[PDB]
C-alpha cells in the first residue's frame, strides 16, 4: 500500500528540494494519516513505523542540512513518537543516537534542566550501554570535572553519524566560554596559557577576542582591564537609599498595632 | 445564571461580619472599660 | 497523618555525632601521636 | 460477636454526624465553613484508618453494608424512628445469622439510598452514600475479587464526579465537604489505579477536574488535585514540569496545613531533580519543620533520607543521625556509609559504596545524586581548604587530593572561581596560587540591610497574627 | 513540541497544528502556553483564513492560563460558531464574562451622554437574541425585562 512513499529511502541527498518532493509525500501523509489521533488496530500504524524509520532518516537530513528548526522539528516529531500511547512498537533503530543528538545539542546551547528530564525520561539504558549517551554524560561529567581536553581525547572517537556540527558548537562552547573564563579573578595570562587553554596558536580570532571584549594587549602580555573589576565602591553612599527604606519601613509600622 | 452567582459569592465574604464581630464585641468591651 | 503517598513505605549514638565528625580523624594511634616528638 | 458491636457504635457515630447533623450543617450554615461535622468525619475516617473501617472480616462477613445504606428517607420529623430502624437491626449479628452482602449486592445498595424516595437535595449526603460504604473496601488490596470492585466503586466516585459536578446548579458550597472527602478518596483512586498501571485517561479525569473546580468552587480541590497531578508526573517520565513553570497558580488558604507541606516537599522533589540546591533545600527545609507531627510511625523517615539528598550534595552536611529510626536503620545501611562517603574523601570508598549499595540507590532511583556528588567531593575540598589558608599553593591542595597536574588544578580553581567561592587567583608563572582569606569583608551596614527584612517579616507575622486574632 | 512544526508558511499545516489542537490539546495545556506568540501570529496574519480558530484555541489555553480579558478579546475574536454552543464549562462562563461586559458596557455607556461609545464589536449580541429567545419563548419574561435592568 502505498508504494512511492519509499522514494528517498537509501541515497539519502542529491538535493535539499527532492527531500521537498519527500516532504510533499509526508505532507500527504499528514493529510491521509495524522499519527496522534490514530488509537490502536496497529496495522495503520506499520506505515508509521515507517514513518519512524524515515523520519529518523529525515533527522539525519535536519543535520545534513544543518537547519535548526528542522532539527528541533523532526527531534519533536521523535520525542512524539516515543510519546504515544501505543508504546509497544518494533525497537528503534536510531534510538540510541536521537538521545545523543538531542544532547549533544542540549550541551552546545547550555540548557541547565532539560538535561536532568534527559537523565529521567530513559535512565536505565545510560550506565550499562548505550556509547552514544554513556559517552556523553561522562563526558559531561569531564566537562564540568574541569577538563576541556577530554573533548580532544573523547573527538579522537565521536564522528557518531554526523555529531561533527555539534562537537562544531562544542568547540565553539569551549571558546566563547574561554571568552568569559579567560581572567574572570586571574591575575594576567600571557602566550603560552593562550596556547593551552584556547587552541590554534593565534588565528585572527583569538586577535579578534582582543579587539572585541575591550581588553588590552599588553606586551606579549595580558590584562582584563588596568584595574580588571571597574574600580567597585558602588556610589560611596550607603546612607540615603536606606532612609528612603526608613521612610516606608515606619510607614509600614504605622497604620499597624 | 451570569450574575446570578456573584451577589451570594460576596455573601460569602460575611465573615467580615464576623471578625467585626470580635471588633465590636472590642469596642463595647473597652468602651465600657473607660466608661467603668 | 498518612495521606499521601507513604502507604508503600544516647549509648554510643549521640557520641557518634562528634565521632563521625571525627571519623576520618584519628583513631586512636597514640604512638605516632607521641612519637612525633623524637624524629628531631 | 461482642466485637462487632463496636463496629455497630462507631458506624451510627459517624453517620449521626454525618447524615443528620452535616445535612443541618448545609440546609443553610457554612459562612465561611460551619460544616464542622465535615472535619469530624475526615477525623472518624482517620478512625477508620488506624482501626479496621468497619467488616473487613471483624469475626464475620458483611454486616452493616447491607444494614444501614437503607431508608434514610429525610421526611416529617419521625425520621428518627429510621435511626431506630437502623439502631434495633443490630440483633441480627449478635444473635441471628450473618450472612455475605458486601462487594457483590453493593451495586443496589448505593441505589437504595435514591429509590426509597427524593431523600434530600444536598450532594454531601450523597457522597456519605458513596464514600462511607465504599471506602471500608479500598484498603484490602489482595487483587483477587477486591480490586476489581474497588475499581467499580470508584466508577460510582467518578458518577459521585458527575453528581459533584452538575448538582446544585450554581453556587452551593458543598464543595467544602464534597472536596474534603474527594481528597482522600481520589489518593485512593490514583492508588488502586497505579496498583496495577500507571494511567491514562484518568489523567484527563483529573485535569477536567481541576478545570471544573478553578473560580466557582476553589476550595481545597485545586490543591489536593494538584497533588494528585504532581505525584501522577512524578512516578512516570518528567515532561510537564514546564505546565508549572507556565501555569504557577498554586496558592490557595492552605488549608489542611500538612497538604501544603507534603506539596512543598513533592515540588522540593521537582526543583531537586529540575535542577536546584538553594530554594530547593530551603523548600525542602521549610517541609522539614512544616513536618506536623510525630504522630505516625516511620514516615517522615523513608521520605527525609529522600529529602536531604540535595543537602547530602551540598557537601556541607554532617552525619545525619539525629532522624534514625531504629527500624530504618537496616535500610540504611546503605544510607549511613553513604553519609560516610560524604565525610570522606576517598575516592576507591566513593565508588565503592556505590558498587556495593547500587540496588539501594537504584530503589532512590535519583542518579542525579550521583552524576554531581564527585564534583560534591572536589568542592568539599575547595571549600575546607579556601577556608583553611589564605595563599595555598595548587599543587599541595592538587597533589594532597590526587590531581598529578598543574592544568587541571587550574581549571578546578578557574571554575571555583566561576562558581564563587573565594578570591584565588594563580601567581601565573607555572600555577602556585597567589591568593587571600576575606575577614574585613563588611558587618554593620550590611547586616541593616538584611534587618529590613528580619523586622519586616516580623510584621508580616504581627498582622497574620492580627488577621488569626480576627477568628474567634 | 507541535508548533516547530509549522516553518510552511501557508495555513494548510497549521490546519494539520490544529488537528493535532483538538486531538491532545489538554495533554499539551504545557506547550500553548510558550505557543501564545505563534498564536498572536495567526490571528494577526487575515491571510490565515482559520482566524476564528486560532482566537478560539487562544481563548482555550488563555482560559487555562487563567486569562479572561484577552479570552474575552479572542473569544470576539473566535467568530459565530462561539455563542451558538450548549456546553457547560468553557462557552457559558466566557459569554458569562462577555455579556458582564456587555451590561457593564452599556452602564458606562448608559453613563455616557449621547455617542462617543465603544461599539459594539462583531461577534456580540449573538446569545444576548438568541438565549433572548430562549428566554422569551420559554414564557417567563423576567429575564426579558432583566436584561432592560442590566442595560439601561
Amino acid at each position: 500500500m502505498y508504494e512511492q512513499l519509499k522514494g528517498e529511502w537509501n541515497r539519502k541527498s542529491p538535493n535539499l528540494s527532492k527531500c521537498g518532493e519527500e516532504l510533499g509525500r509526508l505532507k500527504l501523509v499528514l493529510l491521509e494519516l495524522n499519527f496522534l489521533p490514530t488509537t490502536g488496530t496497529k496495522l495503520t500504524k506499520q506505515q508509521l513505523i515507517l514513518a519512524r524509520d524515515i523520519l529518523e532518516i529525515g533527522a539525519q537530513w535536519s543535520i545534513l542540512r544543518k537547519d535548526i528548526p528542522s532539527f528541533e522539528r523532526y527531534m519533536a516529531q521523535l520525542k512524539c513518537y516515543y510519546f504515544d500511547y501505543k508504546e509497544q512498537l518494533p525497537e528503534s533503530a536510531y534510538m540510541h543516537q536521537l538521545l545523543g543528538l538531542n544532547l549533544l545539542f542540549l550541551l552546545s546551547q547550555n540548557r541547565v534542566a532539560e538535561f536532568h528530564t534527559e537523565l529521567e525520561r530513559l535512565p536505565a539504558k545510560d550506565i550499562q550501554t548505550n556509547v552514544y549517551i554513556k559517552h556523553p554524560v561522562s563526558l559531561e561529567q569531564y566537562l564540568m570535572e574541569g577538563s576541556y581536553n577530554k573533548v580532544f581525547l573523547a573527538k579522537g572517537n565521536i564522528p557518531a553519524e554526523s555529531y561533527t556540527f555539534f562537537i562544531d558548537i562544542l568547540l565553539d562552547t569551549i571558546r566563547d566560554e574561554i571568552a568569559g573564563c579567560i581572567e574572570k579573578a586571574y591575575e594576567k595570562i600571557l602566550f603560552t596559557e593562550a596556547t593551552r587553554i584556547l587552541f590554534f596558536n593565534t588565528p585572527k580570532k583569538m586577535t579578534d577576542y582582543a579587539k572585541k571584549r575591550g581588553w588590552v594587549l599588553g606586551p606579549n602580555n595580558y590584562y582584563s582591564f588596568a584595574s580588571q573589576q571597574q574600580k567597585p565602591e558602588d556610589t560611596t553612599i550607603p546612607s540615603t537609599e536606606l532612609a528612603k527604606q526608613v521612610i516606608e519601613y515606619a510607614r509600614q509600622l504605622e497604620m499597624i498595632v | 445564571y451570569l450574575s446570578k452567582i456573584e451577589e451570594l459569592q460576596l455573601i460569602v465574604n460575611d465573615k467580615s461580619q464576623n471578625l467585626r464581630r470580635l471588633q465590636a464585641q472590642r469596642n463595647e468591651l473597652n468602651a465600657k472599660v473607660r466608661l467603668l | 497523618m498518612s495521606e499521601k503517598k507513604q502507604p508503600v513505605d544516647e549509648d554510643n549514638w549521640d557520641d557518634d555525632n562528634v565521632e563521625d565528625d571525627f571519623s576520618n580523624q584519628l583513631r586512636a594511634e597514640l604512638e605516632k601521636h607521641g612519637y612525633k616528638m623524637e624524629t628531631s | 460477636p461482642p466485637p462487632p458491636p463496636a463496629p455497630q457504635d462507631v458506624e451510627m457515630k459517624e453517620e449521626a454526624a454525618t447524615g443528620g447533623g452535616s445535612t443541618g450543617e448545609a440546609d443553610g450554615k457554612t459562612a465561611a465553613a460551619a460544616a464542622e461535622h465535615s472535619q469530624r468525619e475526615l477525623d472518624t475516617v482517620t478512625l477508620e484508618d488506624i482501626k479496621e473501617h468497619v467488616k473487613q472480616l471483624e469475626k464475620a462477613v458483611s454486616g452493616k453494608e447491607p444494614r444501614f445504606v437503607l431508608r434514610a428517607l429525610r421526611m416529617l420529623p419521625s425520621t428518627s424512628r429510621r435511626l431506630n430502624h437502623y439502631v434495633l437491626y443490630k440483633a441480627v449479628q449478635g444473635f441471628f445469622t450473618s450472612n455475605n452482602a458486601t462487594r457483590d449486592f453493593l451495586l443496589p445498595f448505593l441505589e437504595e439510598p435514591m429509590d426509597t424516595e427524593a431523600d434530600l437535595q444536598f450532594r454531601p449526603r450523597t457522597g456519605k452514600a458513596a464514600s462511607t460504604p465504599l471506602l471500608p473496601e479500598v484498603e484490602a488490596y489482595l487483587q483477587l475479587l477486591v480490586v476489581i470492585f474497588m475499581m467499580n466503586s470508584k466508577r460510582y466516585k467518578e458518577a459521585q464526579k458527575i453528581s459533584d459536578d452538575l448538582m446544585q446548579k450554581i453556587s452551593t458550597q458543598n464543595r467544602r465537604a464534597l472536596d474534603l472527602v474527594a481528597a482522600k478518596c481520589y489518593y485512593y483512586h490514583a492508588r488502586v489505579y497505579e496498583f496495577l498501571d500507571k494511567l491514562d485517561v484518568v489523567r484527563s479525569f483529573l485535569h477536567a477536574r481541576l478545570r471544573t473546580a478553578t473560580l466557582r468552587h476553589d476550595a481545597d480541590g485545586q490543591a489536593t488535585l494538584l497533588n494528585l497531578l504532581l505525584r501522577n508526573y512524578l512516578h512516570y517520565s518528567l515532561y510537564d514540569q514546564a505546565e508549572k513553570l507556565v501555569s504557577k497558580s498554586v496558592f490557595p488558604e492552605q488549608a489542611n496545613n500538612n497538604e501544603w507541606a507534603r506539596y512543598l516537599y513533592y515540588t522540593g522533589r521537582i526543583k531537586a531533580i529540575q535542577l536546584e540546591y538553594s530554594e530547593a533545600r530551603r523548600t525542602m527545609t521549610n517541609a522539614l519543620r512544616k513536618a506536623p507531627q510525630h504522630t505516625a510511625v516511620g514516615f517522615k523517615q523513608t521520605v527525609h533520607k529522600l529529602l536531604i539528598v540535595v543537602e547530602l550534595l551540598l557537601g556541607e552536611i554532617p552525619d545525619r543521625l539525629q532522624f534514625r529510626q531504629p527500624s530504618l536503620k537496616r535500610s540504611l545501611m546503605p544510607y549511613f556509609l553513604l553519609t560516610q562517603a560524604v565525610r570522606t574523601g576517598n575516592l576507591a570508598k566513593f565508588n565503592q559504596v556505590l558498587d556495593q549499595f547500587g540496588e539501594k540507590f537504584q530503589a532512590d532511583g535519583t542518579y542525579t545524586l550521583i552524576i554531581r556528588l564527585r564534583h560534591n567531593v572536589i568542592k568539599t575540598g575547595v571549600r575546607m581548604i579556601s577556608l583553611s589558608y589564605s595563599r595555598i599553593s595548587l599543587a599541595d591542595i592538587a597533589q594532597k587530593l590526587q590531581l598529578d597536574s598543574p592544568e587541571d588544578a587550574e581549571f578546578i580553581v578557574a571554575k571555583a572561581i566561576r562558581d564563587g567561592v573565594i578570591e584565588a587567583s594563580i601567581n601565573h608563572e607555572k600555577g602556585y596560587v597567589q591568593s587571600k582569606e576575606m575577614i574585613d569583608i563588611y558587618s554593620t551596614r550590611e547586616p541593616q540591610l538584611a534587618f529590613h527584612q528580619r523586622i519586616s517579616f516580623c510584621l508580616d507575622i504581627h498582622n497574620m497574627s492580627v488577621k488569626a486574632m480576627r477568628f474567634p | 513540541g507541535i508548533i516547530s512544526l509549522l516553518d510552511e508558511d501557508e495555513p494548510q499545516l497549521k490546519e494539520f497544528a490544529l488537528h493535532k489542537l483538538n486531538a491532545v490539546v489538554n495533554d499539551f495545556w504545557a506547550e500553548i502556553s510558550e505557543s501564545v506568540d505563534k498564536i498572536e501570529v495567526l490571528y494577526e496574519d487575515e491571510g490565515f483564513r482559520s482566524r476564528q480558530f486560532a482566537a478560539l484555541v487562544a481563548s482555550k489555553v488563555f482560559y487555562h492560563l487563567g486569562a479572561f480579558e484577552e479570552s474575552l478579546n479572542y473569544a470576539l475574536g473566535a467568530g459565530d460558531l462561539f455563542n451558538v454552543n450548549d456546553n457547560s464549562e468553557y462557552v457559558e462562563t466566557i459569554i458569562a464574562k462577555c455579556i458582564d461586559h456587555y451590561t457593564k458596557q452599556c452602564v458606562e455607556n448608559a453613563d455616557l451622554p449621547e455617542g462617543e461609545k465603544k461599539p459594539i464589536d462583531q461577534r456580540l449580541e449573538g446569545i444576548v437574541n438568541k438565549m433572548f429567545q430562549r428566554c422569551l419563548d420559554d414564557h417567563k419574561y423576567k429575564q426579558a425585562i432583566g436584561i432592560a435592568l442590566e442595560t439601561r
